[PDB]
């Protein structure tokens, strides 16, 4: 394609995905065939090979490929072929790639670390890879894993070019000599940055000064790693940390009154049933946090259409209607329990967004008169009263768990004062009926 | 038929279910690496295997006849539950953990019990009963802790069988770092081949060291491997251990934070000893009275029925205690025990006075309040619990002699625990039942003349 | 009674009680360990105890004295104070630490002291010590970080014991894990004997090693259970004292996160180096004067009256040098010190523009302030501290031109910590005194005439 | 001139004390510590001691040239500033660091460089300069990492001077903990001893253990007391780390978990698929042009005017576009941008819809707007950046088309970022500047004309 967003278009992720691998063997393997003798003339071909393939990615990617990328400028996507290319040349990101490619001829491995230093491509494909998987949290920990290892294999490295300057064999502290020569000098990059300790003590002052540095580093390191960590898991689990908090010390509560077990498992278990419907403890407090214009459209969304269906709402401004579905307020009714209470008054308008309930009727209750589903409206006539002078005709109860989305009296009353025409019509409205 | 999840004997069955995973998650391990415990117990450990597949049975059995919440509502029609469990992922894990593998004894010998290694699939049931068992106990962070310990054990009990096999596998004494020879009679015991296998995975994963060091490359993978997923792991639950421990005085932080930033603010604008000690004082009554917690902020997600549920339990006696409220309103107090809130007030101070402005209309918890006149030296009457006061500042009476001021003032003798409530809250609540109303105009009208 | 546990005289015995029991805590499992330890100073120790236990009976007699709170009253009645003590669990963990156990000296000997293993069951004494002090200190994160220093001191001295024990049980020198020979002229001193027993607790507890290895399964398992105990019991304290000493200076830390985020908004919208200068100059000047902390959001978990007490304690030099109240009978600065609203200005800075609808008047606690002509370099007055203006916009009076505009523009000459009573929360106050109405609206009138 | 503290001269100076005392704590217990260090670079101490106490005394004559603020005003009377630093203690602090203990080199040999231990009573000018430094750094978390490991450093240097005075006073080679004998040429290297004692320094503070096991009482002592010092200051280094790495993902995290939010919110209202995909392009495009953060959370710390000319400068490009804004008044946008709210739309979205009720006028500083008919198709005008629309509703006319309406359906293209001012708040800007009104209205008439 000629122009390739960043948001969707997978190829965009596999491709960089692969610039990331090409930047991962350029980082992991430039410091272990500077310091290990691995790098043999017998096999020099395979590593010149893979290293010249790394440089072709770098090359496509930086010519062919980046400056394909659509870009937004004031608010508005470019897809003209030199637009891109003019702001690819104008971003930071290209001088970067630029001065990543650079020729070194002079067979030393450490001349190509420039190609280190395509490290935006890296956090890009990171952004992506939280933006396009669910559960990012576990490619979050396995980065803060990958940045351990790669310190670990940074220290390994040093500790083998300290043998290796030193002499392998020479003493305990430096590389012995025998082994895969590779996990020897890992096991004392492991045992140096996390601080276990178990090493060969150091002899000579070279050893004992890298052994201080790469202590006093580690210590860091360690430090560095395991609050990475640490931030991670609390991120992952911060809402059910915070759920389970709020649970706890409401269960306190109760218990600190000797509130009965009834009421208390009801507290629970409408705990229980929140936490694992909605996700979350409270919906305002995420509404809020989102924009005025997100958050009507979130409103306009859910339950503008169960609104504009009800016989009084009609007739309304388009603004009224949309000023009370950002105040319908998401309340979750237990089983068995009464929404609506025959001989007490009704404010409440009640909006079924799941669930279902049940009118109760005839001698002493107990029968039902009809089965509300989701998407019925009952209560809306307890709206438009004087105040207190409407009752509840019948028990509604809820027949199973049901979240309702509830507007009430004096929260629509000062929507009202906002729209006189809507005043005046429901005014008409209500004294047409009575 | 049903099994209701929410239900006691769900539960129930869930701690029942949740004993034989346990048991292959820790001894399935311990018997394939070391084999000893699995020749010496053989008889216990098939009858212990046998009675684990017939629960694991029984439990697959349960998961057909369990409901589902659908549309808040419990399903009853087995069929549907059947197909419900069939379509799911945990009917193909729980057929997957009963695959008859045992059947592999008669091949590869009584000597290789790892084939049970299908039935920890399970891990399902026993993740379910560890999260259904911290809401249901009373003390649920201890519980949290005590099964991050029981992960910790079960890491290091894992890691000690994976060294143990890991030596058999090289060779028992042929190198210092691997487990020593069998037929040393000091090492040759069981209990101390998994005591010392034990001892070498709490050391690693702690990242303790003092061992013998790796002589292999093998060894050396497995070495840095293992200290990897002690810094990894291990010190990942330890962190979460430390979490829980915070988050069990969180309370207490953030209150003693609180004094804190206070006692800092006095500090600086160096206030009188006298007005220090008393604020010092009122946090140390406080925290004596266990009046740090705020319903407010606790109570906070909830329901207005079900905050309404907890709130007459809490204040029953309060309520009922007042004439005019529990009484004769009928349905309002349920609207009021909501728009209350508690407040201490301290000995000696006025909580209203005369000439100021009432915003809030205050009822006594638990409080001994005073009628004075201007200064204190004489009380015309205490008021208990239960009495009302302050409301003339928030309703007036028609040919009031004062509008919108108060027309005495309260002297609060003791620390007094007492409701208030608001001058909207109190419209709000009052306009929806006007009728209980009069006793109020009745009372204002008795005490504005004299 | 009385003791009054509010008062300084109950938390002076909470300190007197402490002593013991933290020497019962400390050196009673010593004494019980190391049988050198209670032998050679055995007067000594006989002495502490028993004084150790004329300060429980003085405890016990304390808190059948100490007063409670009933109806929010303090309980002078005796009776009542012995059924509420001996109800409470508090008598029985009293009783059960004082249970005279010395007689076991006579049937045990002389070398068991652990019978006094009871006496350390009146932990909550000590606990109700630190967490009283901790509320009344000056410095609560040293004493917190002091408390959990000393938990640390304890929990290694205990495990030191408890290895001491462990090696005495095993037998000395038996094994190269236990303690060497008591035989051995270096090994068998009483302090060499604690010390290193110490050096080991304090390996095995901060997860350093270093130990010989074990030899015997026991030891294998104590040596697991004390590196767990290091790594979960241990290094949770460690991690509580290192989050503390990371939050001793919570409000700078609040002020810097501040100044990041500022920083970082100014350095991402690139703005000019001037102004980013400006804010660091003002940011320095908050940080100088220690004007970092808000007292609006500090104070607001403290009662009304005990925040407007503090708000009148701080501010009271600089109130009674207004002369628009606290004049006529020095009662009006009551009321309206809770809604004075602090306000900082820099130097240059027009506080009061000429035209603008004013909302609040401002009083002049700190700077000095500048009425200025309609170019801005002439001031015709200069305004010192205690000088109250815009006055003016606040009340409309007939007669007057702009009554809703200020009639002069006002500016800061330098930094000024001035309050700001608002339009609305005056009328409520001025409403109560016409005398200061009529003194306010003469004195506009006098500077508006002009 | 006098010296202003919050000028730029006096965080060179700050710079330039800190510099001796950097030397003063670090290398004079050195060379009190390691004799040879003392002994063989003895001029080259001497030199840097005279220097160091040069710019002692150079910083006492600037502590008295420092001037402070008096009623919000700098302090240029000499005489004042001397009474003023002479009552502080830290005259009193500077007074000890330089009292002559030099001449002491006399009586106590050329080996005693510890009494120069009184100058590092000027670490109060280095704490300043640290926390200065913070405040103004572009880069606050790499200086508190450097700050952090410098003290580190510094802790690590004085506990290495601490055990090589240990193993002096025991005597060097006596036993295998101490530092060996110098007599060895190998041992007896001034780098070798520095180096081998900061490493002995760094593996106990750090606790990593690796060092030979003490062999008297004393040094046990040591140990355990080292070793638990060194336990609190990895501690204090994980809290600290921890603390910034929470504090550098603290807006990203929360980021992160708004979006989480609001994909579970989406999954579980049946969020229609369209809106959903809109909603996280939109908090992409949110996130990717670092548009997520608020400019009202983040500056409402500042000032009133430094916000406003923040404001400004950071919108200097789009606001003299706005025909209101630097066309006639030029100085009317300074009261009015704290006013404005910005807000994000995305494609797709209605800014206003015809025949509807006006709330607030619309400022447009990025995005373009269509204007598109009922049918959605076609577009009347294209709006650019710095333009204004929304304001003939608010406005009020006596002869209108549409009364207090929106006239048009205003569609934005894509992404559009604008500022919404209420009208009221415009109303109170409006009555100030009548000739910016009347324009308004007249260009209202205009556009309403047709
Ligand atoms: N009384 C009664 N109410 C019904 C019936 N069917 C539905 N309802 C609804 O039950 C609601 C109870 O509260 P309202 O009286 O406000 O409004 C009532 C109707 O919306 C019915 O057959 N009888
Ligand atoms: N004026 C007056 N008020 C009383 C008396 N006893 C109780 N009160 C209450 O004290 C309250 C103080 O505030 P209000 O004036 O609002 O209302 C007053 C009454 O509710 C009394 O004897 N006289
Ligand atoms: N107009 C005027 N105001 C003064 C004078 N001295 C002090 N002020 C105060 O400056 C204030 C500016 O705002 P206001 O007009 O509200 O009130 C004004 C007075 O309170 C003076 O001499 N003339
Ligand atoms: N009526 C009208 N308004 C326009 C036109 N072009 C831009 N606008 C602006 O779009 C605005 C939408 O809200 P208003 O009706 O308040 O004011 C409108 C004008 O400011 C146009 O061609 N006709």
């Amino acid at each position: 394609p000629q122009s390739i967003d960043p948001l969707t278009n997978l190829m965009y992720v596999l491709w960089l995905f692969f610039v990331v691998m090409a930047w991962n063997w350029n980082c992991w393997l430039i410091p272990v065939r500077w310091a290990f003798p691995y790098q043999t003339p017998d096999n020099i071909h395979h590593w010149l090979l893979m290293d010249y393939l790394c440089d072709l990615i770098y090359f496509l990617d930086i010519t062919v490929f980046q400056t394909r990328l659509q870009f937004v400028r004031g608010g508005d996507i470019i897809t003209d072929k030199k637009d891109m290319r003019n702001n690819y040349l104008k971003s930071r990101r290209f001088k970067m790639d630029l001065l990543s490619l650079l020729p070194l001829d002079f067979v030393n491995p450490l001349l190509r670390l420039p190609r280190c230093l395509k490290y935006m491509a890296f956090f890009e494909f990171n952004s992506r890879l939280e933006s396009i998987l669910s559960k990012a949290y576990v490619y979050r920990v396995i980065r803060t894993t990958a940045y351990l290892l790669y310190s670990l294999h940074l220290n390994s490295c040093l500790y083998y070019w300290a043998s290796a300057y030193q002499g392998l064999g020479s003493t305990h502290w430096v590389y012995d000599g025998v082994g895969n020569s590779y996990i020897r000098c890992y096991y004392f990059a492991v045992k140096t940055l996390i601080t276990i300790g178990g090493l060969p003590d150091p002899k000579t002052l070279f050893e004992i000064v890298f052994q201080l540095l790469n202590y006093f580093t580690g210590v860091f390191a360690f430090s560095v790693m395991i609050g990475q960590m640490r931030d991670v898991v609390g991120a992952a689990t911060a809402g059910q940390t915070y759920y389970r908090s709020c649970m706890d010390s409401t269960v306190k509560y109760m218990n600190f009154y000797k509130i009965p077990k009834s009421v208390q498992n009801r507290v629970k278990t409408w705990y229980e049933y929140t936490w694992h419907s909605q996700g979350m403890l409270d919906e305002s407090e995420l509404m809020v946090q989102l924009p005025d214009k997100m958050r009507l459209d979130l409103a306009i969304d859910v339950n503008y259409n169960i609104v504009s269906k009800v016989a009084l709402f009609q007739g309304c401004d388009r603004q009224m209607i949309f000023d009370m579905l950002k105040r319908l307020r998401s309340v979750v009714y237990l089983p068995n329990d009464y929404v609506c209470k025959k001989g007490e008054i009704g404010r409440e308008m009640y909006i079924i967004q799941a669930g279902q309930v049940q009118v109760l009727g005839g001698p002493d209750g107990k029968s039902v008169l009809v089965t509300l589903k989701a998407g019925s409206v009952f209560g809306e006539i307890s709206l438009l009263a004087v105040g207190g002078g409407n009752r509840r005709t019948a028990n509604v109860v809820a027949h199973g768990f049901t979240n309702l989305f509830i507007l009430d009296k004096k929260d629509l009353n000062e929507i009202l004062v906002h729209y006189p025409e809507s005043q005046k019509l429901l005014r008409k409205k209500a004294r047409r009926m009575l | 038929v049903v099994i209701d999840p929410s239900g006691n004997t769900y539960y129930n069955w869930l701690f029942c279910i949740t004993l034989p995973v346990m048991y292959n998650w820790t001894m399935v391990i311990a018997r394939a690496c070391f084999d000893e415990l699995q020749s010496d117990y053989l008889e216990y450990w098939l009858i212990l295997d046998y009675v684990s597949d017939i629960v694991y049975l029984i439990d697959m059995f349960v998961r057909t006849r369990t409901g589902y919440l659908e549309q808040g509502l419990l399903v009853k029609e087995e069929l549907k539950l059947i197909n419900k469990y069939k379509s799911n992922l945990q009917f193909k894990l729980d057929v997957l953990s009963l695959i008859p593998t045992d059947l592999l004894y008669f091949k590869l010998g009584w000597n290789y019990p790892e084939i049970r290694l299908n039935r920890l699939l399970r891990f399902s049931r026993m993740f379910e009963f560890f999260q259904r068992t911290e809401t249901r106990t009373n003390y649920p962070n201890i519980f949290r802790i005590s099964n991050l310990v029981m992960y910790i054990v079960i890491i290091i009990h894992w890691n000690a069988c994976v060294f143990y096999s890991i030596s058999k596998a090289i060779g028992f004494g042929n190198d210092t770092w691997v487990y020593p020879d069998i037929n040393d009679p000091e090492f040759g015991r069981l209990a101390r081949k998994y005591v010392y296998s034990l001892y070498w995975s709490t050391l690693t994963l702690t990242t303790i060291g003092e061992t013998p060091p790796p002589v292999r490359d093998s060894e050396y993978v497995f070495v840095v491997v293992d200290f990897l997923i002690g810094v990894l792991i291990f010190a990942t639950i330890v962190g979460n251990i430390g979490s829980m421990i915070s988050n069990m005085n969180a309370a207490r932080a953030e209150f003693q934070a609180r004094i804190d930033a206070i006692k800092q603010y006095m500090h600086f604008r160096n206030v009188s000893k006298d007005m220090e000690k008393r604020v010092i004082k009122w946090f140390d009554y406080l925290w004596t009275n266990k009046k740090t917690v705020d319903e407010k902020e606790v109570l906070k997600y909830l329901p207005d029925k079900l905050r309404a549920e907890i709130a007459i339990n809490v204040h029953l006696d309060t309520l009922k205690k007042v004439r005019i409220f529990a009484d004769c309103e009928a349905g309002l107090l349920v609207e009021l025990v909501l728009k209350l809130q508690p407040q201490v007030y301290s000995p000696g101070d006025y909580i209203c006075k005369k000439g100021d402005i009432g915003r809030e209309m205050y009822i006594i918890k638990e409080g001994k309040l005073a009628v004075v006149a201007d200064d204190g030296v004489t009380q015309f009457v205490v008021l208990s619990d239960g009495s009302y006061f302050g409301e003339i500042s928030i309703l007036n009476i028609k040919g009031s002699k004062a509008g919108n001021r108060r027309t005495a003032n309260i002297k609060s003798i003791g620390y007094s625990d007492l409701f208030c409530l608001s001058k909207d809250d109190l419209m709000e609540a009052l306009t929806e039942y006007p009728d209980a109303k009069t006793m109020l105009e009745e009372k204002g009208k008795q005490i504005l003349m004299k």
